[PDB]
């Protein structure tokens, strides 16, 4: 066979923690483009904070309720939001609310 | 009044604007450096159109240039004109598309086009009375065809009301510059539908006869090419900038050209084109501006007119001319021609004469005509689509960037829902 | 008469005061000995506000030089414009901060104030009719938080009804360049809240985007960083120095700015800001220095304004203008961006017209904003402080001085008093 097995892109979007004023780049979250989990971790570096967010970067991806810390990338699905932070404290506002 | 902001997107888009704005400072007179250089007062009288007044009487462009990666840009301020640009204006990446849509619009395409509409909105916000906007792209690659489609979606929800048209490059039937443009004008035709006002479809096969059987040149570089481009875009808003007899801009041929609102794709045409060394056997007066302008030989996009039929077609005429030599002769081709016109459109010819000439001739015209012979134009790409998406080849290119088989579905049948019109009006009684 | 007396405090509030007294002697023009080779009579009518004259005509500035250990004070009289301060106000200490807090304010700050109020007292007895103070120092190393803050407390009860103004360097979010920054600012801000009328908060790291985005500065080192504060420190006083159209001084942006006694922290804004190679492709009017002025990315404070709400809003134009191109442009700010301004206070915008710029330019500006933007930059500062503070870590340096706990406390408490109040006002009706 040739159709080979469809590498596609899960379609997540990456809140920033404690910013309310944000609304979360839609990336291309394949198994192609990161082999690990950690991988992961190092394009959310430059691409979420710029001038204001984030002093200890990117550590600690929680869910959009959020109460489940993330592990490997087979924890992730299609087409949810998550909100991405950087410490053990978890800031609790309306990430999911006007998209 | 009545401004112009000018985008340019990817390589093709910047190479045809650097050789646009070189055309336009010297029509109005405008030095490498800025300056002013004119004789005449009416070169000033209409500058603020394509030029803000800086301090120290310099005048600026108002162009909006877009890239994703540098290696463009850096020629575009290195070469002749490329100093008069404000800097602010470059706006660039570092990632590149890749010659990629997918790459153009959906993923580098979103983390560019916030900082593109930051200088749109600034120069949008600093002019009077807002005229509508244009841009030059090209439906081949992936800056002009992903960029470049995107920039439309985000202004077109911005400014519902100005016009909009893009002066784009439509790959030629018979050599492929790129392996992928078929999906790449697929995949753009399907915004630009649904998003512009009128666009103007230019194909390189024909601009290469144009410069073989009509001016002879020998070799025909890239600088010989963009320059009867330039000519054809200077040539439309040529009777917003100047006096005229009958004047027209970017909203009478808006209306007088456009009866549907998906039939909005026109072919351009420009004359006189002289030889170099035949330039002296041959009168220059209407009649032969006229005759030069309607034949095959002249269009700018790869097909024959023959094939089709005219719905709406505009002239523009420049420099002194008598309004009953121009009012004849374009009812004497309506006549003697009368099938390649359409029967439900009467006097379908539209006429526009400004009073100063281009720099060089006496007197020059500007075709823009719609036909029924652009079927021909979408029917190559709908078949090179569907010959290459039948294989799914070239597709883990763009499912990896967060894309689905059902884009491709909406895109190809909402061409082919334009290729049944093209039919069905050509057709009627 | 209405003459300003200077203090200065720490490392940091001598390398921006011996920076802002070389501006202040070019806009006046007095040489670094301490003559003066002016041209027109106008930069000797007011010039008793920063100057006395002293005997032999040569003017020595009214500034009082503080500092912990004698290591930037001989930077400061050998460096250039400093043979022109008088050699009594140099008061300095021989133990040293050791950037501490409770060194500054208790141990070290009762040995020397004493002797710095025998200047103070000598300076303001000398003076016609005292307008009010100002003072320059930062919140987080120890004598510009320690010994800077016991001077007013000790002011404040001597002079109850002189205005004292702060130029205050907040600490940067991201990065840290003392590690108990948090306790020096929050051991402060519980000072500056009874003690002064307005304050001006100054980051850092706002300044080195400006420095990179808009001047486009390769190397920037303090002596370009402190430029732009000295503009601004000089910009708020400008219509007390020189007469104008519709004049204001410290006292005037007192009452306008500041509706209830506890909310006096402001953030400060230049204008014009031209790079190096584009201050050709720009007109210098007034609807470019408005647009400049109120967008987040010429702000001195790390915090975008667009999170909260003005309540009030000063902008103080200098150089020939017209009145009616400045009442307009103020005003259209205010329509179209009717949201984030405040409700329960309508035309909260003041204006102060000068009329001689800055030495250089042709006109200028300067924005002296009040925000709720602001309770992002204290909120930083308490958490910083519990993370700190409920470990009980770097508490033996500051306990070992004669210190308690009810100390922190309290100071912590008044700062979540200040959060409850910018947070209240923000959501009126
Ligand atoms: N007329 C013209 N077409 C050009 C020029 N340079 C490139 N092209 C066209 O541009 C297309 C290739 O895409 P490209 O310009 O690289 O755009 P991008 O890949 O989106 O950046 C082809 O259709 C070329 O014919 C030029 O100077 N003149
Ligand atoms: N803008 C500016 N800040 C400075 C300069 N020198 C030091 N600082 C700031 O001063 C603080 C360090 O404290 P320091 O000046 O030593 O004060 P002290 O320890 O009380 O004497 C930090 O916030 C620095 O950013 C300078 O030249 N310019």
């Amino acid at each position: 066979q040739a159709l080979s097995n469809e590498k596609k892109a899960k379609k997540v979007r990456f809140y920033r923690n404690g910013d309310r004023y944000f609304k979360g780049i839609v990336y291309a979250v394949s198994s192609d483009r990161f082999r690990s989990f950690d991988a992961l971790l190092a394009d959310l570096t430059r691409s979420l904070s710029d001038n204001i967010n984030l002093p200890q970067g990117v550590r600690y991806i929680y869910t959009i309720d959020g109460s489940r810390k993330i592990g490997s990338m087979d924890e992730l699905e299609e087409g949810e939001s998550y909100v991405c932070s950087s410490d053990n404290f978890f800031k609790k506002v309306e990430y999911t609310k006007n998209v | 009044m009545r401004e112009i902001v000018h985008i340019q997107a990817g390589q093709c888009g910047n190479q045809i604007g650097a050789k646009f704005w070189e055309v336009i400072s010297d029509e109005h007179g405008i030095d490498p450096t800025g300056s002013y250089h004119g004789d005449s007062d009416l070169q000033l009288e209409r500058i603020n159109v394509y030029y803000n007044e800086a301090a120290g009487n310099k005048y600026v462009p108002r162009a909006i240039l877009v890239d994703l990666e540098p290696g463009t840009m850096d020629s575009v301020r290195s070469g002749p004109f490329g100093q008069i640009f404000r800097p602010d204006n470059f706006v660039f990446g570092q990632s590149g598309a890749g010659n990629n849509w997918a790459k153009g619009h959906y993923t580098e395409g979103a983390e560019l086009v916030d900082s593109v509409l930051d200088v749109v909105r600034k120069e949008s916000e600093s002019c009077d009375c807002l005229q509508g906007f244009q841009l030059t792209h090209s439906l081949g690659g992936g800056t002009g065809s992903g960029m470049g489609t995107l920039l439309i979606s985000k202004i077109r929800e911005e400014y519902p009301d100005r016009i909009m048209n893009t002066f784009s490059v439509v790959p030629s039937p018979k050599v492929s510059d790129t392996v992928v443009e078929p999906y790449n004008a697929t995949l753009s035709v399907h915004q630009l539908v649904e998003n512009t006002d009128e666009t103007y479809c230019i194909d390189n096969e024909a601009l290469y006869d144009i410069c073989f059987r009509t001016l002879k040149l020998t070799t025909p570089t890239y600088g010989d090419l963009n320059h009867l481009v330039s000519a054809t875009m200077s040539g439309v808003t040529t009777c917003l900038r100047f006096p005229g007899q009958l004047n027209a801009d970017l909203r009478k041929l808006a209306v007088n050209m456009v009866p549907f609102p998906r039939l909005h794709f026109f072919m351009p045409g420009f004359a006189p084109l002289t030889s170099r060394g035949s330039q002296q056997y041959r009168a220059l007066t209407v009649p032969e501006l006229t005759q030069q302008m309607f034949d095959a030989k002249n269009m700018m996009a790869a097909c024959d007119p023959r094939h089709g039929r005219y719905l709406t077609v505009a002239a523009v005429f420049r420099g002194r001319m008598s309004m009953k030599e121009v009012d004849e002769q374009m009812l004497n081709v309506q006549n003697k021609n009368s099938s390649y016109f359409v029967e439900w459109i009467p006097n379908n010819v539209k006429t526009a004469v400004c009073d100063i000439p281009p720099r060089g001739l006496k007197m020059s015209a500007t075709f823009i005509g719609n036909s029924t012979a652009i079927q021909e134009l979408f029917k190559r790409i709908s078949e090179q689509f569907t010959a290459m998406f039948r294989r799914k080849a070239f597709l883990h290119w763009y499912t990896g960037e967060g894309m689905d088989e059902m884009e491709f579905t909406e895109a190809e049948s909402n061409m082919n829902d334009l290729v049944s019109e093209y039919q069905q009006y050509q057709d009627a009684t």
